[PDB]
């Protein structure tokens, strides 16, 4: 029977680091300057004259660790007790949430389906749009069928093919396949399905 | 209807937007930097109050 | 011991040079347009064509809540503030060869450097978003700014770590 | 006199926030009436957070919002927008 041929819409190729993709590059960039800033402010404010400098554990290296474990939501063994230290902790906890909860979410939007809609079967979509040109072999049963049949979709396809310009027809199946391959997906060729399968 | 072309004819597929652009989330950074800017002020006024 | 005065004075000049050159160059972003498409690069202030017939022709950028963001992007106040704060911090660390033992000169510089780093962060985040209005990519001067932020933070840390020890040694 | 409870007002106020923000804590309630008050707030938190983390992609990015008019009735009320009709048409005679 009659059948349609079009260009294959490629095949999917994941990266190695595809898990980074549900957040844009610039988020993964700015979140590092965020971590650096939060750490260095928490240090500036913790080790400030208590008047007793020995009072407080939040040296540079312990500030840099505390803010890491908090962003991973993986706990700690110290916490700030000064009011000025508690406000810088409390703001970093609120950021952490909105961000780590939006990765988990978007990851799933993807993990649902990834498919290309394509022309729907029965090729009725060839009657719905001017975006794809189509044609037939010169002097073949398919051309006479389209000329003759009063099936309204096929009659409309004929009315297109008998009114489109420049000439859409081809002299051989080889030229038909070439006009498929080269036309950047904007053309489809109509040919006998037992000849279609050999091409594929 | 055979001669309409604008996306009002069909645009219902509504595939996902890719990734998640920064402009959707920028508001979260401003309150962060404002809190960092407030903590230092509170620290300095507490300092100049205590050491006097 | 002692030599940390060299590292801070070096890093301050390094960061000031990096930021001032970052504001003063034309290569923040690569994109396509016309210098009234062809490959194009833009600074904060001015835009020029490259790999085109008009190579080296340049024009003013045109910028025209939805209003205040555009006004901040048009003034670019935050870079300038960061440069001013770097300047003040540098002058304040140089002044520590006089009025010695006051020990508040050193403490001021840390706060200057930290607040400059925060204003640099805000400048970056405001610039990135205003482009949302392709295959663009960021030029070297963006990375000059992003590096200058890191030097500013490290030298703030060094100044605070100097102040703590150099004050504590008065207690005994 | 009794001072065994570290839960002064400023530390009671801190414990309650860290629990809602799903972060760890350095103290917990240690007596029956305190364990009852703590145990209910941990349930509320779970039911609230797990109902905000659900829909968040579709809400961070809506496409369509704002319009100058929707009924077009207000074009009779404010003169910021001018309007007119076809000449030599039934519509002008109608108005």
């Amino acid at each position: 029977g009659i059948s349609i041929m079009i260009k294959k819409p490629q095949k999917s190729k994941p990266g190695v680091f595809s898990f980074l993709d549900p957040l844009a590059y610039e988020i993964w960039m700015c979140i590092v300057f965020a971590y650096i800033g939060v750490s260095v402010v928490l240090f500036l404010v913790s080790r400030f004259s208590p008047y007793s400098e020995s009072t407080n554990e939040f040296g540079i290296f312990n500030s840099l660790w505390f803010s890491l474990g908090a962003f991973m939501q993986q706990g700690c063994d110290i916490s700030p007790r000064s009011l000025s230290g508690r406000i810088v902790g409390g703001v970093w906890w609120f950021f952490t949430l909105i961000i780590i909860s939006s990765y988990t979410a978007n990851l799933a939007a993807f993990l649902t389906v990834e498919r290309m809609v394509s022309p729907i079967e029965s090729a009725e979509d060839l009657s719905k749009q001017t975006e794809i040109a189509y044609g037939t072999l010169d002097s073949g049963s398919t051309k006479e069928f389209f000329r003759r049949s009063k099936i309204a979709v096929f009659d409309k396809m004929w009315t297109y093919m008998r009114s489109a310009e420049p000439s859409v027809f081809v002299r051989t199946t080889a030229e038909g396949v070439a006009r498929v391959r080269k036309s950047k997906g904007k053309y489809a060729y109509l040919l006998e399905s037992t000849m279609n399968e050999y091409i594929e | 209807y055979d001669k309409g072309e604008c996306g009002a004819k069909d645009s219902g597929s509504k595939e996902k937007t890719s990734a998640l652009s920064l402009s959707n989330v920028a508001g979260v950074f401003y309150i962060l930097v404002g809190g960092l800017g407030l903590a230092m002020l509170v620290a300095l006024i507490e300092f100049c109050y205590k050491s006097r | 011991r002692g030599v940390q005065m060299l590292l801070t004075t070096v890093g301050a000049f390094a960061a000031f040079s990096l930021m001032t050159i970052a504001v003063g160059t034309d290569y923040w972003l690569y994109s396509r347009g016309v210098c009234k498409e062809v490959m194009t690069h833009s600074g904060l202030w001015r835009t020029c064509c490259l790999e085109g017939n008009f190579k080296g022709l340049c024009k003013q950028i045109d910028h025209f809540a939805e209003y205040f963001l555009r006004a901040v992007r048009a003034s670019s106040i935050f870079p300038i503030l960061s440069v001013i704060l770097l300047f003040m911090g540098g002058l304040c660390i140089a002044a520590s060869e006089f009025y010695k033992t006051r020990h508040n000169i050193i403490l001021s510089a840390g706060i200057f450097f930290v607040s400059a780093g925060l204003s640099n962060i805000i400048g970056i985040i405001v610039y990135i978003s205003a482009n949302a209005g392709n295959s663009y990519s960021y030029g070297w001067s963006f990375y000059f700014g992003a590096l200058s932020f890191i030097i500013a933070e490290m030298v703030g840390v060094l100044a605070v770590h100097m102040f703590i020890d150099r004050h504590k040694q008065l207690t005994g």
